[PDB]
C-alpha cells in the first residue's frame, strides 16, 4: 500500500510488542548494535525494553489486511500499548 | 495323573491348612495372613467376584 | 455477551443451522487438513484426495501441523529492518 | 515394631518404660495407674506407651535367617 | 570417530544418548540412542 | 534428594558475612540490616530491645522465607543517633542482662541446694 | 563368594558356573553374605 | 496350562479364542496394608461397562443393606461399579436341591 | 534505654525439673531464653555408627536411629569437646568426639534384650545415662548385633537428638490481665496453677498499663544435662552468639566507614 | 412403646456390621458427611504399616512398612476382628486445628520437625530386582558375570565396580541412581562378542542392598532376586491424611521451637488448616480428637463404634472437664516465634493419622534433551524413560487463545520433534537427497534442480508418508 | 543444504498414479520376496530393502547416506497381478 | 443431601 | 493398519501432531508458599540442575558465562554444555580440554535454570487461557514446586496430592512472548466474566475480616512488625487512630497503607443490613459495613469476599482497572504477607465448641420437628381418605410429594435458621462463613441443626423393596423418616437407617462429578474445533480461515471483554 491511507490502529497491538521484543532482544543477544545507551544492562531483554521506551528499534511492522494488501507501520510511528 | 490344579493357600486341600500359629511361623508364613490367593508363577493372585 | 455472540454467530453464519459435531463443521468448506484434525480424520482425507482439493494453509492447525508458524497472533505481521534507523542513533558496539 | 525411644512431641525417654509398663498391667494396675506410676504426666508421652503395638516379639518368632 | 581424535573410544552415554570423546567431550552423533529398538521356533514365517 | 542439609541453617558458608548493613534510602537515618544463618532467636531479642530505646523511631525484624535462614532488621533512628550505634548498644544491653540473669540463677541454685 | 543357605544356615562357598545347590541340606534357596566393606550410618 | 493361564492373564477362558474371555478377573493382591489386603480379598466387581456412563447400575441401591459395604467403593471411573462385601455377608457355597 | 535487670526464684529443684520465675523481663527475652532450651545448648549424642554385623529383625538404619536417640552423659565435657568441624584432626579423635562399641550375641534360648548398658564407652564421663536401660533391639537365639559408634557436639538445632530439654513449660499472665488471650468464655477455662484468683472470678480485670512480666519457667531434663546445667549453658550460649554477632558488627561498621 | 410394629420377625446383631472392612476403620462414621467416608475407605488402602509380620522373608516389589506403627486411641469395637490392632498402619499425632504461618492453607498440614526426627512417620521402602539367566537361545546364552569394558564390545559407563565376581552386587553395598544392581551377558553370534545386558538401578533410588538370592526358577533357570532397601523421612511433598477423608502434603516443617506450643510444653505434631473441617463437614475427626484426648489422659483406648447412644459428645466434653482441660477441647497456645499468647484458643488433640504410599521423590520429574521414540523420534513417555510431559491438544488450545503462536510452535515443533526433508518444486512429493554427495534429485521427474528444503515435524513426515502408503499424495508446493 | 529453505503455503492432495508410483519406487520390479532376510541380513527385492531404508541403526541405505536420520525412508511398489479395489 | 431444591 | 493408526487418538493425526511429548519439561508435586508472589513459583534444585537454558555469549556476559563453564554441571549455578559456532557441542561433565572451556562471541552456554527464568505452569485439565501462566523462577531447597495461594484460584489447584506441569521456553523470542503476554500479573483479570480470576483466598480472607473489625487495634511494636512484611511501604509510620492514652493503630490504617496508590471503592459486607440504606446511619453504619475506599484508604467496611474476592468491582478488580497490573501484583502479595503475619497474634481454629449449641437452641430444632412430622402424618391421613386434591397438571401421588417435602424442607430451613440464630460472635464457622472463605449457611445448618432430606434422583429415598425403603420400615410407610428424612445433625450423629439413606445421596453426588467431568470435556473439544481460526483481523473485522467474516466488529462493537465493566445507564428507568 501507499504510506498515505493506513486504516489499522495507531496503537502498537500487545502481540506486536511481544514479538518486536523479543526479535530486538535475539539481535541484541548475537551482538546487533544498541541504539538505547545501556546503563550497566547486560541482559538482552531489558536492553531491548530501554529501546522500545526510546523508540529506537529498528523494526518496521507490517501488517497484513485480510484482502492481501499490506501496511508497514514503523516501530516509532505505533503508539506504545504501554 | 491328568494334570495340576492350583491351590488356593489355606484352604483345606493346601499344606497350610490345619496348622497351629508356631508350625506357620517354622515355615515363615504369617500366622495373619488371610489366605484365599492363588500363587500362579510366583505372584498372589486374587478372584474378585 | 461477546463469547456468547461468536459462537451464535459461527453456528448461523452460512445460513444453515451448523451444529457442532463432526457433520456441521466438516461440511464447512475448511481446508481438509483441518478437517483431519476434527473427528473424521482418514475418511476426510480420502474424499479430499479423491476430488483433488487444496488445502489453503491458513487455518491454524493446519500450521501447526506442518510445524508452521501459525497465523494467530504474533504471527499475523511480519518483521522487518529498517535500515535507515540502523543507520541512525549511536552504534555502541 | 518396638517401643520408640524419646516419645515424639517432646523428647522424654519412653523406651525404657515399655517393660515396666506390661509388668504394672501384669500386676493388675489400670493402665491408666501404670502411667501414673511411670512418671508419664503429659498426654503425648502417655500416647506412646498406651497406642504402641509390639511386633517385635511377632517378628522374632520367625527363625533366624543365619544361626 | 572424534574429528580431532584419529581412534579415539567413544564412550557411551545414558543421559541423553549420544557417543561422546573423553578428552574433550565433544558429543559425536546428537540423538543417535533413540529406544535403540521365537526364532527357535520354526523359522521365518 | 533435594532436602538441604541440617547444618546449612547455622553455618555461614565461605564468603558469606554475618552482618552486613545496607542504608535505607526512602528515610533519613534508616539502616537495612541483614543478619545472615540466623533466626527468630536473635531477631526478636535485638527487635524488643532497641524498641525500649527512646531515640530509635521503628524496630522490626524480619524472616524473608523460612525455608531461607536470614533476618532482615530495619532500625530508624532520631537525627543525632545512628541506627548502627542503636543496634550495638542493644547488643551490649542484652548481654549485660544474660550476665546478671547468669549470676542471679547460680546465686538461686546455690541457695535451692542446702539451704 | 560365600552363600549363606535358608534351610539350614550353612555358608558355602560356590565357584561361577556351579549348581546352586547347599551342601548338608540341598535346598536351592541361598543368600549372598553380607559385604565386608563398611557402610558409614549417620544416626539421624 | 490352561487353569494356570487363566489365572495368570486375568482373561477367562482359553489360549486360542480371546472373544469370549472376560478381564478384570484374578487380580494381583495388593500388599500395601493388611487393610488393602483384606479389602481386596472381599470384593465385588459389577459387569457393568466403565465405559458407559449410565447411572442406574451405579447408585447405591437399598437392597445392599448389610450385604454390601455402602461407603467403600472407588471414586472415579468405576464409582459404585466395584463394591466390597460387609463384615457379617457370607456368601452362599451351594447345595443339591434332592 | 538500658536493660532491665531480671530476678530469679527457683521453686523446685529436682534431678530431672527446675522450676523458676524470672521477673522484669521483657517477652522476647524471656521467649528466646526458652527457645534457646531446645535448641542451642550443645550436648553429646551418637552421630557415626559402622555396623560390623546386624543379624537382628530392625535393620541397619533402624537401629542407628535408636542409637542415636539414646541420651548421654554430657554434664561437664560437653563443654570440653570441640564441634568435629572445629577439630584440626581428620574425621574423629578423643577431643573431638566419644566412641562407643556394642557387641551382644543371643545364644541362650530366651531373648536377648539389647539395652543401651551394653553400650560401651571409652570415656568414663561420657555414658548412657546409666549409673530400667533403654530397649535397642531385641534377639532370638542366633541373632547378633555389633556395632562401633562415635558421639559427637551439637545443639538441637541441628538435629532433635541433641535436645537437652522433654518439655519446657513456658507461660505468663497466669490470669488473664492483658488480655492477649480473649477467652469467648471466660467461666469454663480451667485455672492456672499459678494463678492467684479466687474461685469465684475466673479473669482478673484489664490492666491496660501493665506488660508481660513475671515468667513462669519448667524445665524438664532427660538426663542428658542437669536441669540446672540446661538453664545456665542456655545463658550462656545467647550470650555468646549476642557477643559474635557484636564482633561481626563491629567489623562491618568500621570497614564501611 | 407407641405401637409401630408388633410383628417384628427377625432383628440386626449389631446396625455398625453394614460397614466392609476399610469403612470399619473409621471412628466415628455417622458424625462425617457420606462422600467422606467413601474417599477415606480409598485413602486407608493406600496407608503404610506393617503389612504382615513375614515381610522379611518375603521379596515383594514396592514394599512400605512404617518404623512405629501405632494402634487408634479412638478404635471401633469392629476394629478387632479386622486385625487392626496386630498390624496397624499409622500414628496417633499431637494434631492442632489451627492456621499458623499459611503454611498449612488449603489441605496442606504444618509438620513437626523435632518429631520427624524422633521418628515420626519414618518409613522403609523396598524394591526387588528380578533377572533370569536365560540359556534357552540357540547360541545366545545370558550368563550372569561381571562384564568388562575391554572384554565387551557392548558396555556401558554406569559403575560397575560394585558388582562382585558372580555379578550381583552384595547386600549392604550402597547403591545410587544409575548403578548395576546385576550383571549379565548375552554371548554374541559371530556372524562377521557381547552386548551388554546389565540392570540398572530405577534413578534416584539410593538405598543400600538388603538381600540377595540366588534359586532356579519354575523354568530351572537360574534365578536371582535383590532386594533394596532406602529409609524414608518424611519430606514437604509426602502425602498425609486421616481417617476420616482429610488428605494432604506436608506444606512445611517447623522444629519444636517455631511450633506454637501449650503451657504444658506439647508441641502440635501436624497443624492442619482450620479452613478444611467446614466445607467438608467432617465432624468425626473433632470427636475423635476430643475422645483421644480423653482417652490419653483417662489410659483407656476410646469407643468409636459408629452406633452407640452412650457416647455424646456432652458425655465426653464432660470426661475432659474432669481431667484439668476446657471441656470442648481448646487449648491456650503460645507464638512459637515471639512467645506471645494466641489470641484464639487452638483446639489441639490426638488423632491417629495415616501416612500415604504417595511421596514427591517417587513423582518428580525433569525430562531435557533425553532419548526419542523409534516411530515418532518423538520424547519418550514415562518417568522410568525420562519421558517429557505430554502437550495435550487442550494445552495447545490454551496457548492458542493466549496468541503465543512462538511458544507453541517452539513447544510443539522444535522441543519434540524437530526435522528436516526435501521436496520437489515441480511435483510436492519428497525427494531423495544425499546431502554428502551432495546431489539431490527427484524420481519420476528425472529432474535435479527443482528440490526445495522443508522443515516439518516428523510425526507429520509420517502421517505424509503413511497418506502416501494409501495412495493418497499428500503434494506440498512451497508456491 | 545448498537447497533454500521453503514454507509450505499450499498443500494439494489427490489420488497418486500407478505410473507415478512405479516412477517413484526405489524398488524395481517389486517386491518378489516375501522373505525378508537374505545373504543372512539384507533381502534385494524383499520386504526389508537396503535401498528402501536405514536398517540396524548403523547402516545406510543404498539410495542416500541416510545414517538413520538424514534419510527420510523411500517408497517401494508392489505390481498386482490383478487389480484390487481400494476399500 | 440437603433438599429436593437443593443438592443430594 | 494404516487408517487404524490415524484415525485413533493417540494417532499420528490428533497423539503425535496435534499434541506431542515435548522436552524442556518437569512435572512435581505442589505445596503452599505464602512468602512467595504472586508471578514467583519455587522450583527444586534437582530440577533446576536438569533443565537448561541456552544462553547465547555476548561481550557483556561472557565473563558470567565463562564463571558457569567453569564451575559445570556439578555445582548447581553451572552449565551443562557449551555449543560451539560450528555447532558441535561440548559436554561439559566429560572432561573438556581447557582449550574447550574457553569461550568467544557467538558460542551458546546452556547455563542451569536461575533465579528469575520465566516458565510456564500448568496443571490438567488445561480448561480455560488462565490455566496456563507465566511464573518467575525461584530456586528453594526441597522437592516440590511451590506457588502463591491466591494463584490457586485459577488453576483450581489445592496442595491435597496435586501435581503441575513446568515447560521452560529456550529462547529469548518465546521467553519474550511469554513474559509480555502470558505472565500472571497481566492475566488477573478474564475476559470470560469481565472479573477478576484471583483473589483472596483461605486464612488471608478469614484474617482480613478480621483485621479489618472496628474492634481491632494494634500497639506500636505490632504496628512495626506488619509494616515489615508491607513491600511498598513509604517508610513513614501513620500517626496513630488513638493517640491517648495509649498510641493505639487500628487494622483499618494499616490494611490503607496495602492499598495501592489511591483507589475509590465502593462495596458491601456480606451481613449488611438491608434497612440501614433506607434508615438513619446509613453513612456511619452500626455494623460496620458498607466498606468504602477513599483517595486509598479504607474510611470504614469490613473487608470480605465481596470487597477482595473474584467479582466485578471488587478492590483487586478496580486496582487492576486502575492502578495497573503491577501495582496490583504487589497488592495481592502484600495482602497475603501482612495479613498471615497478623494472624500468628490473633490465630484461628475449628473445634466442637463450635459446632455445639445452646440448650434452648437444641429445644426448638427438636420442636420443630416434632411439629414437621405431625404435619406430614396429617398430609398423610389426608391422602389416605382421599380428602387431598390433586394439583393441576399433577398426580395425586406427585402432589403428595410436592406437598410433603414443602413440609419437610420449611421445617429443615427454619431448623437451619435457628441454629443459625444461635451462633455467637466468637463461633468460627461462622467467621469462615462470613468471610466467605469457605463453607456456607447450609453447612453450618447441617452441622448444628439438621442434615436435611436426602433425595436420589429427584425423589425421596425410593422403595428398593417391595414397598418398602429398608426392611426395617413397615410396607407403604410414606412417612418422614423412612424416606429419608435425617432429622439428627452430623455433631449428634445419624440413626442407622439415617446413615445408610445419607450413603446413598452422597452417592449420587459422587456419580454426578464423574460423569460431567467426561461430558464436559467432550462439549469443550468441540466447541474450540468449531472456533479455533476465528480471529480479529486488522480490518478488526472477525474473520475464519476461509477469509469469511463471521462479524463485522467483535462483539459488534470491537472492544474486548476484559476492559469492559458493569455500569447503569440511567435515563432508562425514571419516569418523564
Ligand atoms: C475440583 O475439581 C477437580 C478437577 O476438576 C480435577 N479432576 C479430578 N479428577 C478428575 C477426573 O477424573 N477427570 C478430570 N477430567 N478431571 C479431574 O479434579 C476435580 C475434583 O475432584 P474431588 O472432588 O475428589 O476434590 P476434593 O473435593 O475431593 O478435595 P480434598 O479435600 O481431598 O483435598
Ligand atoms: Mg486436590
Ligand atoms: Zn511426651
Ligand atoms: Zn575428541
Ligand atoms: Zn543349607
Ligand atoms: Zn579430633
Ligand atoms: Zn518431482
Ligand atoms: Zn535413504
Amino acid at each position: 500500500q501507499a504510506n498515505q491511507k493506513r486504516i489499522t490502529t495507531p496503537y502498537m497491538t500487545k502481540y506486536e510488542r511481544a514479538r518486536v521484543l523479543g526479535t530486538r532482544a535475539l539481535q541484541i543477544a548475537m551482538c546487533a548494535p544498541v541504539m538505547v545507551e545501556l546503563e550497566g544492562e547486560t541482559d538482552p531483554l531489558l536492553i531491548a525494553m530501554k529501546e522500545l521506551k526510546a523508540r529506537k528499534i529498528p523494526i518496521i511492522i507490517r501488517r497484513y489486511l485480510p484482502d492481501g494488501s499490506y501496511e508497514d507501520w514503523g516501530v516509532d510511528e505505533l503508539i506504545i500499548s504501554d | 495323573f491328568i494334570g495340576k490344579i492350583p491351590i488356593m493357600l489355606r484352604s483345606t486341600y493346601c499344606l497350610l491348612n490345619g496348622l497351629t500359629d508356631r508350625d506357620l511361623c517354622e515355615l515363615n508364613e504369617c500366622p495373619l495372613d488371610p489366605g484365599g490367593y492363588f500363587i500362579i508363577n510366583g505372584s498372589e493372585k486374587v478372584l474378585i467376584a | 455477551y461477546r463469547h456468547l455472540a461468536l459462537l451464535c454467530d459461527t453456528m448461523t453464519c452460512r445460513g444453515h443451522l451448523m451444529a457442532i459435531t463432526r457433520h456441521g463443521v466438516n461440511r464447512q468448506d475448511t481446508g481438509p487438513l483441518m478437517k483431519c484434525s476434527f473427528e473424521e480424520t482418514v475418511d476426510v482425507l480420502m474424499e479430499a484426495a479423491a476430488h483433488g482439493e487444496s488445502d489453503p494453509m491458513k487455518g491454524v492447525s493446519e500450521n501447526i501441523m506442518l510445524g508452521q508458524l501459525a497465523p494467530a497472533g504474533t504471527g499475523c505481521f511480519d518483521l522487518l529492518l529498517d535500515a535507515e534507523k540502523c543507520k541512525y542513533g549511536m552504534e555502541i558496539p | 515394631m518396638i517401643i520408640p525411644v524419646r516419645c515424639f512431641t517432646c523428647g522424654k525417654i519412653v523406651g525404657n518404660k515399655w517393660e515396666a509398663y506390661l509388668g504394672l498391667l501384669q500386676a493388675e494396675y489400670t493402665e491408666g495407674d501404670a502411667l501414673d506410676a511411670l512418671g508419664l504426666k503429659r498426654y503425648c508421652c502417655r500416647r506412646m506407651l498406651l497406642a504402641h503395638v509390639d511386633l517385635i516379639e511377632k517378628l522374632l518368632n520367625y527363625a533366624p535367617l543365619e544361626k | 570417530t572424534c574429528p580431532n581424535h584419529p581412534d579415539a573410544i567413544l564412550v557411551e552415554d545414558y543421559r541423553a544418548g549420544d557417543m561422546i570423546c573423553p578428552e574433550c567431550g565433544l558429543v559425536v552423533g546428537d540423538r543417535v540412542i533413540d529406544v535403540g529398538s521365537n526364532p527357535l521356533l520354526s523359522d521365518g514365517d | 534428594m533435594n532436602a538441604p542439609p541440617a547444618f546449612e541453617s547455622f553455618l555461614l558458608f565461605e564468603g558469606e558475612k554475618k552482618i552486613t548493613i545496607n542504608k535505607d534510602t526512602k528515610v533519613p537515618n534508616a539502616c537495612l540490616f541483614t543478619i545472615n544463618k540466623e533466626d527468630h532467636t536473635l531477631g526478636n531479642i535485638i527487635k524488643s530491645q532497641l524498641l525500649k530505646d527512646p531515640q530509635v523511631l521503628f524496630a522490626g525484624y524480619k524472616v524473608p522465607h523460612p525455608l531461607e535462614h536470614k533476618i532482615i532488621i530495619r532500625v530508624q533512628t532520631t537525627p543525632d543517633y545512628s541506627p548502627q550505634e542503636a543496634f550495638t548498644n542493644a547488643i551490649t544491653d542484652l548481654i549485660s542482662e544474660l550476665s546478671l540473669l547468669e549470676e542471679r540463677f547460680r546465686v538461686a541454685i546455690k541457695d535451692k541446694q542446702e539451704g | 563368594m560365600i552363600y549363606i543357605c535358608g534351610e539350614c544356615h550353612t555358608e558355602n562357598e560356590i565357584k561361577s558356573r556351579d549348581p546352586i545347590r547347599c551342601r548338608e541340606c540341598g535346598y536351592r534357596i541361598m543368600y549372598k553374605k553380607r559385604t565386608k566393606r563398611l557402610v558409614v550410618f549417620d544416626a539421624r | 496350562d490352561g487353569l494356570k493361564y487363566s489365572l495368570a492373564t486375568g482373561n477367562w477362558g482359553d489360549q486360542k479364542k480371546a472373544h469370549q474371555a472376560r478381564a478384570g478377573v484374578s487380580q494381583v493382591l495388593n500388599r500395601l496394608t493388611f487393610a488393602s489386603t483384606l479389602s481386596h480379598l472381599r470384593r465385588l466387581n459389577s459387569p457393568i461397562g466403565r465405559d458407559g456412563k449410565l447411572a442406574k447400575p451405579r447408585q447405591l441401591h437399598n437392597t445392599l443393606w448389610g450385604m454390601v459395604c455402602p461407603a467403600e467403593t472407588p471414586e472415579g471411573h468405576a464409582v459404585g461399579l466395584v463394591k466390597n462385601l460387609a463384615l457379617m455377608a457370607y456368601i452362599s457355597v451351594g447345595s443339591q436341591p434332592s | 534505654p538500658y536493660a532491665n535487670q531480671p530476678t530469679v526464684r527457683i521453686t523446685e529443684l529436682t534431678d530431672e525439673n527446675v522450676k523458676f520465675i524470672i521477673e522484669n523481663t521483657d517477652l522476647a527475652v524471656a521467649n528466646s531464653i526458652r527457645r534457646v532450651f531446645i535448641a542451642e545448648v550443645p550436648i553429646i549424642a551418637i552421630d557415626w555408627v559402622q555396623i560390623d554385623a546386624n543379624s537382628s529383625v530392625l535393620h541397619d538404619e533402624f537401629i542407628a536411629h535408636r542409637l542415636g536417640l539414646i541420651p548421654l552423659t554430657s554434664d561437664d565435657i560437653v563443654d570440653k569437646l570441640q564441634y568435629s568441624r572445629d577439630c584440626t584432626c581428620e574425621e574423629f579423635c578423643p577431643e573431638c568426639s566419644v566412641e562407643f562399641t556394642l557387641d551382644v550375641r543371643c545364644n541362650e534360648d530366651q531373648t536377648r534384650h539389647v539395652t543401651s548398658r551394653d553400650l560401651i564407652s571409652n570415656s568414663p564421663r561420657v555414658i548412657p545415662v546409666t549409673s530400667d536401660d533403654i530397649l535397642i533391639v531385641k534377639l532370638r537365639k542366633g541373632q547378633e548385633l555389633r556395632l562401633r559408634a562415635y558421639a559427637k557436639k551439637g545443639f538441637g538445632k541441628e538435629h532433635a537428638k541433641w535436645n537437652p530439654t522433654a518439655g519446657v513449660a513456658f507461660e505468663y499472665d497466669p490470669d488473664n490481665a492483658l488480655r492477649h488471650t480473649v477467652y469467648p468464655k471466660p467461666e469454663e477455662w480451667p485455672k492456672s496453677e499459678y494463678s492467684e484468683l479466687d474461685e469465684d472470678e475466673s479473669q482478673a480485670p484489664y490492666d491496660p498499663n501493665g506488660k508481660p512480666e513475671r515468667f513462669y519457667y519448667n524445665v524438664e531434663s532427660c538426663g542428658s544435662l542437669r536441669p540446672e546445667t540446661i538453664v545456665l549453658s542456655a545463658l550462656s550460649g545467647l550470650k555468646k552468639k549476642l557477643s559474635d554477632l557484636q564482633t561481626q558488627l563491629s567489623h562491618e561498621i568500621q570497614s564501611d566507614v | 412403646e407407641v405401637a409401630y410394629c408388633s410383628t417384628y420377625t427377625h432383628c440386626e446383631i449389631h446396625p455398625s456390621m453394614i460397614l466392609g472392612v476399610c469403612a470399619s476403620i473409621i471412628p466415628f462414621p455417622d458424625h462425617n458427611q457420606s462422600p467422606r467416608n467413601t474417599y477415606q475407605s480409598a485413602m486407608g488402602k493406600q496407608a503404610m504399616g506393617v503389612y504382615i509380620t513375614n515381610f522379611h522373608v518375603r521379596m515383594d516389589t514396592l514394599a512400605h512398612v512404617l518404623y512405629y506403627p501405632q494402634k487408634p486411641l479412638v478404635t471401633t469395637r469392629s476394629m478387632e476382628y479386622l486385625r487392626f490392632r496386630e498390624l496397624p498402619a499409622g500414628i496417633n499425632s499431637i494434631v492442632a486445628i489451627a492456621s499458623y504461618t499459611g503454611y498449612n492453607q488449603e489441605d496442606s498440614v504444618i509438620m513437626n520437625r523435632s518429631a520427624v526426627d524422633r521418628g515420626f512417620f519414618r518409613s522403609v521402602f523396598y524394591r526387588s530386582y528380578k533377572e533370569q539367566e536365560s540359556k534357552k537361545g540357540f547360541d545366545q546364552e545370558e550368563v550372569f558375570e561381571k562384564p568388562t569394558r575391554e572384554t565387551c564390545q557392548g558396555m556401558r559407563h554406569a559403575i560397575y565396580d560394585k558388582l562382585d565376581d558372580d555379578g550381583l552386587i552384595a547386600p549392604g553395598v550402597r547403591v545410587s541412581g544409575d548403578d548395576v544392581i546385576i550383571g549379565k551377558t548375552v554371548t554374541l553370534p559371530e556372524n562377521e562378542t557381547k552386548r551388554d545386558c546389565s540392570t540398572f538401578l530405577r534413578t534416584s533410588e539410593t538405598g543400600i542392598v538388603d538381600q540377595v538370592m540366588v534359586t532356579l526358577n519354575q523354568e530351572g533357570y537360574k534365578f536371582c532376586k535383590i532386594r533394596v532397601r532406602s529409609v524414608r523421612i518424611p519430606q514437604i511433598g509426602d502425602k498425609f491424611a486421616s481417617r476420616h477423608g482429610q488428605k494432604g502434603t506436608c506444606g512445611i516443617q517447623y522444629r519444636q521451637e517455631d511450633m506454637p506450643f501449650t503451657c504444658e510444653g506439647i508441641t502440635p505434631d501436624i497443624i492442619i488448616n482450620p479452613h478444611a473441617i467446614p466445607s467438608r463437614m467432617t465432624i468425626g475427626h473433632l470427636i475423635e480428637c476430643l475422645q483421644g484426648k480423653v482417652s490419653a489422659n483417662k489410659g483407656e483406648i476410646g469407643d468409636a463404634t459408629p452406633f452407640n447412644d452412650a457416647v455424646n459428645v456432652q458425655k465426653i466434653s464432660n470426661l475432659l472437664s474432669d481431667y484439668g482441660y476446657h471441656l470442648r477441647g481448646n487449648e491456650v497456645l503460645y507464638n512459637g516465634f515471639t512467645g506471645r499468647k494466641i489470641t484464639s484458643q487452638i483446639f489441639i488433640g490426638p488423632t491417629y493419622y495415616q501416612r500415604l504410599k504417595h511421596m514427591v521423590d517417587d513423582k518428580i520429574h525433569s525430562r531435557a534433551r533425553g532419548p526419542i521414540q523409534i516411530l515418532n523420534r518423538q520424547p519418550m513417555e514415562g518417568r522410568s524413560r525420562d519421558g517429557g510431559l505430554r502437550f495435550g491438544e487442550m494445552e495447545r488450545d490454551c496457548q492458542i487463545a493466549h496468541g503465543a503462536a512462538q511458544f507453541l510452535r517452539e513447544r510443539l515443533f522444535e522441543a519434540s520433534d524437530p526435522y528436516q526433508v526435501h521436496v520437489c518444486n515441480l511435483c510436492g512429493i519428497m525427494a531423495i537427497a544425499n546431502t554428502r554427495t551432495h546431489t539431490y534429485e527427484c524420481r519420476g521427474c528425472r529432474n535435479k534442480t527443482q528440490i526445495s528444503l522443508v522443515r516439518m515435524p516428523y510425526a507429520c513426515k509420517l502421517l505424509f508418508q503413511e497418506l502416501m502408503s494409501m495412495s493418497i499424495a499428500p503434494r506440498m508446493m512451497s508456491v | 543444504s545448498a537447497c533454500p529453505l521453503r514454507t509450505i503455503k499450499r498443500v494439494q492432495f489427490g489420488v497418486l498414479s500407478p505410473d507415478e508410483l512405479k516412477r517413484m519406487s526405489v524398488t524395481e520390479g517389486g517386491i518378489k520376496y516375501p522373505e525378508t532376510t537374505e545373504g543372512g541380513r539384507p533381502k534385494l527385492g524383499g520386504l526389508m530393502d537396503p535401498r528402501q531404508g536405514v536398517i540396524e541403526r548403523t547402516g545406510r541405505c543404498q539410495t542416500c547416506a541416510g545414517n538413520m536420520t538424514e534419510c527420510p525412508g523411500h517408497f517401494g511398489h508392489i505390481e498386482l497381478a490383478k487389480p484390487v479395489f481400494h476399500v | 443431601i440437603w433438599g429436593i431444591g437443593c443438592n443430594p | 493398519s494404516l487408517k487404524q493408526r490415524l484415525k485413533g487418538k493417540e494417532g499420528r493425526v490428533r497423539g503425535n501432531l496435534m499434541g506431542k511429548r515435548v522436552d524442556f519439561s518437569a512435572r512435581t508435586v505442589i505445596t503452599p508458599d505464602p512468602n512467595l508472589s504472586i508471578d514467583q513459583v519455587g522450583v527444586p534444585r534437582s530440577i533446576a540442575a536438569n533443565m537448561t537454558f541456552a544462553e547465547i555469549v555476548t561481550p557483556f556476559n561472557i565473563d558470567r558465562l565463562q564463571e558457569l563453564v567453569r564451575r559445570g554441571n556439578s555445582q548447581y549455578p553451572g552449565a551443562k554444555y557449551i555449543i560451539r559456532d560450528n555447532g558441535d557441542r561440548i559436554d561439559l561433565r566429560f572432561h573438556p580440554k581447557p582449550s574447550d572451556l574457553h569461550l568467544q562471541t557467538g558460542y551458546k552456554v546452556e547455563r542451569h535454570m536461575c533465579d528469575g527464568d520465566i516458565v510456564i505452569f500448568n496443571r490438567q485439565p488445561t480448561l480455560h487461557k488462565m490455566s496456563m501462566m507465566g511464573h518467575r523462577v525461584r530456586i528453594l531447597p526441597w522437592s516440590t514446586f511451590r506457588l502463591n495461594l491466591s494463584v490457586t484460584t485459577p488453576y483450581n489447584a489445592d496442595f491435597d496430592g496435586d501435581e503441575m506441569n513446568l515447560h521452560l521456553p529456550q529462547s529469548l523470542e518465546t521467553r519474550a512472548e511469554i513474559q509480555e503476554l502470558a505472565m500472571v500479573p497481566r492475566m488477573i483479570v478474564t475476559p470470560q466474566s469481565n472479573r477478576p480470576v484471583m483473589g483472596i483466598v483461605q486464612d488471608t480472607l478469614t484474617a482480613v475480616r478480621k483485621f479489618t473489625k472496628r474492634d481491632v487495634f494494634l500497639e506500636r511494636g505490632e504496628v512495626m512488625n506488619l509494616l515489615m512484611f508491607l513491600s511498598t511501604w513509604d517508610g513513614k509510620v501513620p500517626q496513630p487512630a488513638i493517640l491517648k492514652p495509649r498510641p493505639l493503630w487500628t487494622g483499618k490504617q494499616i490494611f490503607s497503607l496495602i492499598i495501592p496508590g489511591h483507589i475509590n471503592c465502593i462495596r458491601t459486607h456480606s451481613t449488611h443490613p438491608d434497612d440501614e440504606d433506607s434508615g438513619p446511619y446509613k453513612h456511619i453504619s452500626p455494623g460496620d459495613t458498607k466498606v468504602v475506599v477513599e483517595n486509598g484508604e479504607l474510611i470504614m467496611g469490613i473487608l470480605c469476599k465481596k470487597s477482595l474476592g473474584t467479582s466485578a468491582g471488587s478492590l483487586v478488580h478496580i486496582s487492576y482497572l486502575e492502578m495497573g497490573h503491577d501495582i496490583t501484583r504487589l497488592f495481592y502479595s502484600n495482602i497475603q504477607t501482612v495479613i498471615n503475619n497478623w494472624l500468628l497474634i490473633e490465630g484461628h481454629t475449628i473445634g466442637i465448641g463450635d459446632s455445639i449449641a445452646d440448650s434452648k437452641t437444641y429445644q426448638d430444632i427438636q420442636n420443630t420437628i416434632k411439629k414437621a412430622k405431625q404435619d406430614v402424618i396429617e398430609v398423610i391421613e389426608k391422602a389416605h381418605n382421599n380428602e387431598l386434591e390433586p394439583t393441576p397438571g399433577n398426580t395425586l401421588r406427585q402432589t403428595f410429594e410436592n406437598q410433603v417435602n414443602r413440609i419437610l424442607n420449611d421445617a429443615r430451613d427454619k431448623t437451619g435458621s435457628s441454629a443459625q440464630k444461635s451462633l455467637s460472635e466468637y463461633n468460627n464457622f461462622k467467621s469462615m462463613v462470613v468471610s466467605g472463605a469457605k463453607g456456607s449457611k447450609i453447612n453450618i445448618s447441617q452441622v448444628i441443626a439438621v442434615v436435611g432430606q436426602q433425595n436420589v434422583e429427584g425423589k425421596r429415598i425410593p422403595f428398593g423393596f417391595k414397598h418398602r425403603t429398608l426392611p426395617h420400615f413397615i410396607k407403604d410407610d410414606y412417612g418422614p423418616e423412612s424416606r429419608g428424612f435425617v432429622e439428627n445433625s452430623y455433631l449428634a450423629g445419624l440413626t442407622p437407617t439415617e446413615f445408610f439413606f445419607h450413603a446413598m445421596g452422597g452417592r449420587e453426588g459422587l456419580i454426578d462429578t464423574a460423569v460431567k467431568t467426561a461430558e464436559t470435556g467432550y462439549i469443550q473439544r468441540r466447541l474450540i474445533k468449531s472456533m479455533e481460526s476465528v480471529m480479529v483481523k486488522y480490518d478488526a473485522t472477525v474473520r475464519n480461515s476461509i477469509n469469511q467474516v463471521v462479524q463485522l466488529r467483535y462483539g459488534e462493537d470491537g472492544l474486548a471483554g476484559e476492559s469492559v465493566e458493569f455500569q447503569n445507564l440511567a435515563t432508562l428507568k425514571p419516569s418523564n
